[PDB]
C-alpha cells in the first residue's frame, strides 16, 4: 500500500506533549535514571505513574484513559526517540519499546464483576485470582528463506495484531520460488516472540455470598510470559478490547471481549 | 348452588359430627379413635398472628406408631385419595418424590429445574411420610426445619431462596424392637428424638394383642 499521511495535528501534538513529559531537565523528575536503569538491565519497557501524568498534564491523562491505542502508540514512539537520544546504540537491539501504567485510576478501578461495555477501548485496572494458565508458545514475526537452486535468500515481515484487522493477503508462509524452485526455511535467522494466555477470577472473599463467580481472559505477550501462575492473587492493568471473529457471511452480532495486559502486579 | 343448601341441611342435623367421624376409612376395621383424630387433622384449625410478631399455626400434625400388620399405610393411602392436595413419600428410599429441594437437569425434559421437596409442594395441603424411622440425616433435618419454622431455606448452585411450607404432617412408624413395650415411655420405644415428637399434636399407639373375637372379625373382613 502506497498510501501515506503528511500531517496530523493531534498525533504530532500528543507526541510533543510526551516529549516534554519525559524530559526531566528543569524538573525533579526521575525518568532519566529509570531509562538509564533499563539500559543497564537490558529490559525494554517503562512504568509511568498515571497520577504523575495527571498532575503534570491533566488533558493528556484524560485522553489516555478515555482513548488507549493511539496514545499508547505515541508513548512508544516517544520512548524510542528518547532511547535513541540518550544512547542510540542500545535502541538498535529492539524494534519498539513498551509502556506500563501505575497509580490510582479512581473510577476505572473495576472488579471482574463490574467490567462492562462502557469501559471498552479504555485502560482498566482489575484485581483477581488466577485459575487457568497455558503453555508458552512461540509466534513468528519475521521469516527468512533460502533457495539452493538460485543461491538467493529472502525475508518476509508479519504484522497481525499490530493492525486492527488482517486480510488473507498477509499471514501467508512462502514455500516456492518465482520459478517453482523449492525454498528451505532457515529457523536461525527468523524472529519469534513468546505468547501465553491466562484466566482471572474475582476473589471469593470479595464476591457476594452465595453467587457464582465471574472471570476475564488475559493475553500475555513476550515480556510478561512467566509473571503469573495459577492460584495467585494479582492486579492487572491493561486495555479492554473486542476480538475480531474470522471471516463469514452471517454474524449473530456478539463479539468476544478480551483484556490485553500491559502491567501485571503481585499485590 | 343446591350443594350449599344440602351442606347447610346436613349441618342442621344434630349428629353430623359422628357421621363425619364414621365416614373416614370405610375399608379399615376398628381404630375409631384414630379416625376421630384424623377428622380434626383434615378439617384443621385457624392460624393466628397478632401483628407480625407471634405466629401460631393451625395445622394439627398426626403421628402413628404401630406393630407390624396394623395397617398404618392404608390410612395414609385413604387420606391421599380424599385430600384435594396431598403428597405421599417414603423414607426408606427410591421415592417418586424426594424430601429435599435440589437443582438439577431433569432426565426427561432435559431442562435446568429447581425441584422443591414434598414439603414445599404441599402448600395448604397434607404431606404423608411412610417409614418415618428409616429416614437419613438430611430428611430429618429438613423435616425439623419445616415443622418448627414452617419454611424451607435453599442455598445451592448460586440460588438462595426461602419457600413457604404451610402443610400438615401425618407420619407412620414402627417401634425399635419390632414390638411395643408397655413398660417404657413412647420416646424410649421409638427411634425418633424428643424434639421431633414434641411437634406432633396427636400421637397414636397401635399395639397388637390377641383378642379372639377381634381377630375373628378382622379375619372375616
Ligand atoms: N384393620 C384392618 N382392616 C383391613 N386390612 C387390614 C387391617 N389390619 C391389617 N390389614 C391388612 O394387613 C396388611 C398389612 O400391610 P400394611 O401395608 O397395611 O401394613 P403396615 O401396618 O403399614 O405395616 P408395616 O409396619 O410393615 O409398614 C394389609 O394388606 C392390610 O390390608
Ligand atoms: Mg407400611
Amino acid at each position: 500500500a502506497g498510501t501515506v499521511v503528511l500531517d496530523d495535528v493531534e498525533l504530532r501534538e500528543a507526541q510533543r506533549d510526551y516529549l516534554d513529559f519525559l524530559d526531566d531537565e528543569e524538573d525533579q523528575g526521575i525518568y532519566q535514571s529509570k531509562v538509564r536503569e533499563l539500559i543497564s538491565d537490558n529490559q525494554y519497557r517503562l512504568i509511568v505513574n498515571v497520577n504523575d501524568l495527571r498532575r503534570k498534564n491533566e488533558k493528556r491523562a484524560n485522553r489516555l484513559l478515555n482513548n488507549a491505542f493511539e496514545e499508547l502508540v505515541a508513548f512508544q514512539r516517544a520512548l524510542k526517540d528518547f532511547v535513541a537520544s540518550i544512547d542510540a546504540t542500545y535502541a538498535k537491539q529492539y524494534e519498539e519499546f513498551y509502556v506500563g501504567l501505575e497509580g490510582s485510576f479512581g473510577s476505572k478501578h473495576v472488579s471482574p464483576r463490574t467490567l462492562t461495555s462502557c469501559f471498552l477501548s479504555c485502560v482498566v485496572c482489575v484485581e483477581g485470582i488466577v485459575t487457568k494458565c497455558s503453555l508458552v508458545r512461540p509466534k513468528v514475526v519475521r521469516s527468512v528463506h533460502y533457495c539452493p537452486a538460485t543461491k538467493k535468500t529472502i525475508e518476509r515481515r508479519y504484522s497481525d495484531l499490530t493492525t486492527l484487522v488482517a486480510f488473507p493477503s498477509s499471514s501467508v508462509y512462502p514455500t516456492k520460488d518465482e520459478e517453482n524452485n523449492p525454498l528451505e526455511t532457515e529457523y536461525g535467522l527468523s524472529v519469534y516472540k513468546d505468547h501465553q494466555t491466562i484466566t482471572i477470577q474475582e476473589m471469593p472473599e470479595k464476591a457476594p455470598a452465595g453467587q457464582l463467580p465471574r472471570s476475564v481472559d488475559v493475553i500475555l505477550d513476550d515480556d510478561l510470559v512467566d509473571k503469573a501462575k495459577p492460584g495467585d492473587r494479582v492486579q492487572v492493568v491493561g486495555t479492554y478490547r473486542c476480538l475480531p471473529g474470522k471471516k463469514g457471511g452471517y454474524t449473530s452480532g456478539t463479539f468476544r471481549t478480551v483484556l490485553i495486559a500491559c502491567n501485571v502486579k503481585q499485590m | 348452588d343446591e350443594d350449599v343448601k344440602m351442606i347447610t341441611s346436613l349441618s342442621k342435623d344434630q349428629q353430623i359430627g359422628e357421621k363425619i367421624f364414621a365416614s373416614i376409612a370405610p375399608s379399615i376395621y376398628g381404630h375409631e379413635d384414630i379416625k376421630r383424630g384424623l377428622a380434626l387433622a383434615l378439617f384443621g384449625g385457624e392460624p393466628k398472628n397478632p401483628g407480625g410478631k407471634h405466629k401460631v399455626r393451625g395445622d394439627i400434625n398426626v403421628l402413628l406408631c404401630g406393630d407390624p400388620g396394623t395397617a398404618k399405610s392404608q390410612f395414609l393411602k385413604y387420606i391421599e385419595k380424599v385430600s384435594s392436595r396431598a403428597i405421599f413419600t417414603t423414607g426408606q428410599g427410591a421415592s417418586a418424590v424426594g424430601l429435599t429441594a435440589y437443582v438439577q437437569r431433569h432426565p426427561v425434559s432435559r431442562e435446568w429445574t429447581l425441584e422443591a421437596g414434598a414439603l414445599v409442594l404441599a402448600d395448604r395441603g397434607v404431606c404423608l411420610i411412610d417409614e418415618f424411622d428409616k429416614m437419613n440425616d438430611q430428611d430429618r433435618t429438613s423435616i425439623h426445619e419445616a415443622m418448627e419454622q414452617q419454611s424451607i431455606s435453599i442455598s445451592k448452585a448460586g440460588i438462595v431462596t426461602s419457600l413457604q411450607a404451610r402443610c400438615t404432617v401425618i407420619a407412620a412408624a414402627n417401634p425399635i424392637g419390632g414390638r411395643y413395650d408397655p413398660s417404657l415411655t413412647f420416646s424410649e420405644n421409638v427411634d425418633l428424638t424428643e424434639p421431633i415428637i414434641s411437634r406432633f399434636d396427636i400421637l397414636c399407639v397401635v399395639r397388637d394383642t390377641v383378642d379372639p373375637v377381634q381377630d375373628e372379625m378382622l379375619a372375616r373382613f
